């Protein structure tokens, strides 16, 4: 297992869901190679788990400014991949 | 003394209409939860019950009853009405009711014939 | 609003603490920096720094956006308290007149029946005292009137 | 011919009531979106233009007009109004307008004096 | 005005709405040098104009998979800059 340490760069969250995000994003990165598809996989899996709807981006060079639901916003780094995921809707 | 009694009989008394609206809402709605299908039935029963009670009063008033029933989803609700009549005789009564999941605003207007 | 203005007082009591906590965060935001240049292995359940800093900035912004705003519109509350204390003074004068009229100091009245009457008077007098003291405490807590 | 013209002058024309309500609503709100703090002002406007322009008609009618404004967030919409008057001289007109995020229904009732 | 041709990849929203996005996005790119500030500009001006809640993503490479309400989706390129703007709230 490639130990890609997670550095979560912002979160209005509980910790358990943040670590779920880290683990499943690591799983998606291990499973797929397309940033759009990584975000897609993570978005469906949280939509299934903690009820819709989120918005997930996976990439290297991107900047974001959105409005999210309270206690439902995370943004972290795995390896060289920044992953944002916020619930709004 | 007789003139006061006649005026009270012929006047649009607000609290009586308010209690009529309460009785109509309680009978038609009660504690049942909001359902899209039953909204039309609830509104029709409320309005017809209010109209029937207002007519049974025997007062020479043309009665106008409007009912709004509302799902509670965080949306603010405001109903306003500014109208011209002869304020000495005609009257209006707007009453708001609510439960855990529903609002209900009923406006009854009585106009002297 | 009393309870509300109570919480209003509460939020002022938090302001200093906010600054306090803020500077702690400042101290913290230095120490955690050492953490990465001392090569720390950050645990998974460790909530990472930027998370808390973002959400705390959001906290402070929302508080100072809305609590202050709701604080300025207090004139309606001010006039409500004014009329409330005016009614309290009117009821106090009415109770004064009732006490002057009600004086059972004469010995002809039955001690038990006059005792029950004085007990009803003392119950409503305690209610009046509670009303007066709660109006005064709301006035001094709001402290703008 | 004169009798028909007089009847039209003294009649409650539904089309002009719909037009006047639409004009009042469009002037008051127009392209503005839903804002909870401004629902009060929007309703007050809608009703005051409606009543003023209805009074400018000059018809011998007592006017009762009600405005309801809604956020679009999935909540249900309905307006039910059953009334008792003389159908030959008194009339009603309900106008529903909707935009991207807001519903506005205004019901105007004109009763002969 | 540098005619950065807005080659528009994905779009579920009207053409005037597209052109408003493109014009004020040229505005954001010509005014700001940080993609985060560009996205904040665009989201804020869409929140002012087309009501909350908007979500703007400005970047050079990223993978996005989000749920948007109908008639409220754009994903285009200004020069090499990818811009994804969608409403959800």
């Amino acid at each position: 297992m490639c130990d890609r340490k997670a550095v979560i760069k912002n979160a209005d969250m509980s910790e358990e869901m943040q670590q779920d995000s880290v683990e499943c994003a690591t799983q998606a990165l291990e499973k797929y190679n397309i940033e759009k598809d990584i975000a897609a996989h993570i978005k469906k899996e949280f939509d299934k788990k903690y009820n819709p709807t989120w918005h997930c981006i996976v990439g290297r060079n991107f900047g974001s400014y959105v409005t999210h639901e309270t206690k439902h916003f995370i943004y972290f780094y795995l390896g060289q991949v920044a992953i944002l995921l916020f619930k709004s809707g | 003394m007789e003139d006061y009694q006649a005026a009270e009989e012929t006047a649009f008394v607000v609290d009586e209409v308010s209690n009529i609206v309460k009785e109509a809402i309680e009978s038609a709605i009660g504690g049942n939860a909001y359902q899209h299908s039953k909204v039309n039935q609830w509104t029709t029963n409320v309005v017809e019950q209010t109209l029937s009670q207002l007519t049974k009063l025997g007062k020479p008033f043309k009665y106008i009853v409007t009912c709004v029933i509302m799902q509670k989803n965080g949306a603010g609700l405001h109903t306003a009405s500014s109208c011209f009549w002869d304020s000495s005789t005609d009257g209006s009564c707007t009453v708001r009711w609510e439960n855990k999941t529903m609002y209900c605003i009923v406006s009854a207007f009585g106009l002297s014939i | 609003t009393s309870d509300a203005v109570t919480f209003i007082t509460y939020v002022q009591s938090l302001k200093r603490k906010i600054k306090q906590f803020e500077k702690q965060v400042e101290l913290y935001r230095n120490g955690q920096r050492l953490l990465e240049k001392q090569r720390f292995q950050f645990p998974p359940s460790w909530l990472y720094i930027d998370n808390i800093e973002g959400e705390w900035g959001a906290f402070n912004d929302i508080m100072r956006r809305k609590d202050s705003a709701i604080q300025q519109q207090v004139a309606n509350l001010q006039m409500k308290i004014v009329q409330e204390d005016r009614a309290v003074e009117s009821r106090t004068t009415d109770l004064l007149t009732d006490w002057e009229k009600t004086k059972p100091v004469t010995g002809n009245l039955r001690p038990e029946e006059a005792l029950q009457a004085l007990t009803i008077y003392e119950g409503k007098f305690g209610r009046l005292k509670d009303d007066r003291e709660k109006c005064a405490k709301a006035k001094e807590a709001l402290e703008l009137t």
